[PDB]
């Protein structure tokens, strides 16, 4: 008997539709509130979130839907453009989605009448992950079950294609490096590509398979974190191709891994969606056990707030937020 | 407006309009308090309206402090310190009962940054907050938080011991006059001070040995031995 | 030592009492005991469990003698400071825990060391008691040490148990019963009509 005291979510917001993915804007939108996107069965909702921890005028959470986009298909992944700004004389909302129809859609909006989307075709399998290039915002990387990593301009033209040895499961741009791309493969291989040389720089191998998610630490560009099988795995580059840490994350497989955007020692993992509840575990590298354990009904997405030690997971028709101490 | 803007061509018309009728708070804010940058009047307006924006409240307190520091630029360092003290005490006595309009942690942090910038007495902020009737235990909680936050600002200013000097002055004042803390909480508060001083002494031992650091360690050991006589 | 003080305080505040008991404390064991004892001496007996922690800490290391001494000190302080029905119940439990610890020790070593009733435990950090002339009164340099055997602890246990039986029968008497000598306690038990407990007390004393 240790009653796993599953912590309640710090905040909970009701949604009009099922949440299948959720992503905070990791960029500065120039607004006081953090931009959040969530994808449902046929819609993408863009919202502003303000928290009492960043703004003493808010009691708890202020959640405001800014815009709802008709998407027509189930959204699987969302990526923010670094050009997204709401405080400008001309606000620009730009994000990309991957969906159940194997297409990418780039949405561009002024929050007024100008609402345009571009459809990008070329993936022959499901797209598992997609990301904008952070610093230029001009390019989108995507990975999928067609065993390709593809690079697109905003015009939907394929600039580059890398053939993978298995399904691509996650993709991340180097936080400081416009031409460095991490691609994580389902067989446990994580590869780094240079887009100027079109070459693989280096690879990492997971001690478990399948690898389901990987993330590049923004606060420490030497750290890579992933989930594979039941474990979370951390590497510190360039010191070794072997993992520095490998520890149990979840009993019934780990699904998502994300680094905190404010702390290089904090990350969250999600369990595979069981029939009733997904477990969420917040970890700190100085501790052998999770510092927080939460639960969501059918956990979908995992994202971190830009400034606060606050993570979000979608579940059923709700967003669940967990704040951790720093 | 009559006192600070007497030379401005629009103030005669503004004053006559303010006599001619009672105005709504919204009109007072947008037509008079905002155009004339009246941060004290803006603070009174949002207090009266029950409108609570913590960022706006901090900005208004900053503008009040910065204006008082600007208006006093021709005066001696002591007169500038006294002018700001009288200003902050006068407004603090109005708003300190309502924590939504008195952002104590921001005010302590910001005033301690000004004490460092002007090379004023480290006692200034601790004295001013006590004269507002800020409870000594609540003021210690704020200083303990500011110290534990490890703000790189203090090291950049070459004043890494400043918050510990302010804590030493605050706690030395409590040891001299234990009646500043209500009798029912005094024992609990003295224990909290002994635990906090023990933490500060461990952190001071982790820093490079400088003459100023050795003096701070001596001061905290002397303070510990005085608090053990009060427990 | 200052880092050790900080560790002990933070673990006690976080309620992570297991880690504090399990740590090896190579050469630091007496300092940890001194820090927790100093805090157990400084804090209120009803709000924080530092004596119960010191007891758990000594039981885990098979130091039954020090465990008994700590629980006996706890029982004595509860009798002085906490004259409530709940304080008397904790006092009886702490003397019972002390007796149980000493019964686990070989009879030859089954004794506790006390400073005689009237040794001013100067609170560590009390201003030196100045005489009328402002001079530091010289510390009376003989803390006479009393050695309590298991039989004397059984008398103190029976006395605390009789105080608790009176306080359970009449809750208004708990304040009086807490200070009563064995002779005064016989008179109070006789007024209540608890004659067998008074006879048992007369036989033990």
């Amino acid at each position: 008997m240790k009653q796993d005291s599953a912590s309640n979510a710090t905040y909970t917001v009701d949604c009009e539709d099922y949440v299948h993915v959720v992503e905070f804007n990791p960029f500065d939108s120039g607004e006081a509130g953090s931009l959040l996107a969530y994808g449902g069965i046929s819609y993408v909702v863009i919202a502003s979130c303000r928290f009492q921890e960043e703004d003493s005028t808010v009691e708890g959470i202020e959640f405001k839907t800014l815009k709802t986009f008709h998407h027509g298909e189930r959204v699987v992944a969302i990526a923010w453009s670094p050009e997204t700004r709401c405080d400008a004389l001309l606000p620009l909302l730009r994000f990309a989605t991957a969906a159940g129809d194997k297409k990418i859609r780039i949405f561009t909006s002024d929050f007024q009448d100008k609402n345009e989307y571009k459809v990008i075709e070329g993936h022959s399998g499901y797209i598992n992950d997609l990301v904008f290039c952070s610093p230029e915002g001009t390019d989108i990387a995507s990975v999928g079950d067609d065993h390709t990593c593809r690079i697109w301009d905003l015009d939907g033209k394929q600039i580059a294609m890398f053939i993978l040895r298995s399904p691509g499961m996650s993709v991340a741009w180097h936080p400081e490096g416009a031409f460095k791309l991490m691609v994580a493969e389902k067989t446990g291989t994580i590869r780094f590509y240079d887009l100027t040389t079109h070459q693989a720089i280096l690879s990492l191998e997971s001690v478990q398979v399948p690898l389901m998610s990987a993330d590049w630490c923004v606060r420490n560009t030497l750290r890579i974190g992933a989930v594979a099988g039941n474990d979370w795995i951390i590497w510190e580059m360039p010191r070794s191709s072997y993992p520095q840490d490998n520890k149990p994350a979840h009993a019934d497989r780990a699904r998502m891994f994300r680094w905190s955007k404010c702390n290089e020692n904090v990350f969250a993992t999600t369990g595979y969606p069981g029939k009733m509840k997904s477990q969420i575990a917040i970890h700190h590298l100085a501790h052998p056990q999770p510092i927080l354990i939460g639960t969501a009904p059918v956990g979908s997405g995992l994202s971190w707030h830009r400034r606060l030690p606050l993570c979000v997971v979608g579940g059923y028709r709700k967003l669940f937020f967990w704040l951790t101490e720093m | 407006l009559t006192r600070q803007y007497s030379h401005h061509s629009t103030v005669g018309d503004a004053v006559s309009q303010l006599d001619s009728q009672l105005m709504d708070i919204t009109k007072m804010f947008g037509q008079y308090a905002d155009p004339f940058r009246l941060s004290e009047c803006k603070l009174a307006i949002i207090h009266c309206a029950g409108h609570s924006d913590p960022i706006l409240v901090q900005t208004l307190w900053q503008d009040i402090i910065d204006k008082e520091l600007s208006d006093s630029m021709g005066n001696s360092s002591v007169d500038r310190m006294q002018s700001l003290h009288l200003k902050i005490t006068s407004l603090g006595k109005i708003y300190a009962s309502t924590p939504r309009y008195f952002p104590l942690e921001f005010l302590v942090k910001y005033l301690e940054q000004q004490v460092c910038n002007f090379s004023w007495d480290a006692g200034f902020v601790t004295y001013t907050m006590q004269e507002i009737n800020v409870p000594v235990p609540k003021l210690l909680e704020v200083y303990d938080h500011l110290f534990k936050a490890r703000d790189p600002w203090w090291s950049r200013m070459k004043k890494p011991l400043h918050l510990l000097e302010s804590i030493y002055i605050l706690l030395s004042g409590y040891v001299q006059e234990p009646s500043k803390v209500p009798s029912y909480e005094r024992r609990r508060f003295t224990t909290l001070c002994l635990d906090a001083i023990s933490c500060y002494l461990v952190e001071l031992q982790s820093m490079d040995p400088a003459p100023a650091l050795l003096n701070t360690v001596s001061n905290f050991k002397s303070l510990q031995a005085k608090l053990e006589r009060l427990s | 030592l200052d880092c050790l003080r900080q560790l002990v305080v933070v673990l006690c505040e976080r309620s992570q009492l297991q880690d504090l008991v399990e740590f090896p404390y190579v050469n630091l064991h007496n300092e940890v005991v001194g820090i927790i004892e100093s805090r157990a001496r400084a804090v209120d007996l009803m709000t924080h469990n530092y004596y119960e922690l010191l007891y758990a800490f000594h039981i885990y290391r098979h130091n039954y003698r020090k465990a008994g001494s700590v629980m006996f000190e706890y029982g004595m302080r509860l009798g002085r400071e906490v004259r409530t029905l709940r304080g008397l119940q904790k006092q009886v439990n702490s003397y019972l825990a002390c007796l149980n610890c000493l019964r686990l020790i070989r009879p030859e070593y089954a004794w506790i060391v006390q400073p005689v009733s009237g040794a001013v435990y100067e609170r560590p950090g009390a201003s030196p008691k100045r005489n009328y002339d402002g001079e530091s009164s010289a510390v009376p340099s003989s803390s006479q040490i009393e050695i309590l055997e298991l039989r004397d602890l059984e008398k103190e246990y029976v006395l605390a148990q009789t105080r608790l039986t009176l306080a359970k029968h009449n809750p208004s008497t708990a304040a009086i019963a807490g200070s009563s000598a064995a002779e005064e306690m016989v008179a109070l038990l006789v007024q209540a009509g608890l004659f067998d407990t008074a006879i048992s007390l007369c036989q033990t004393f």
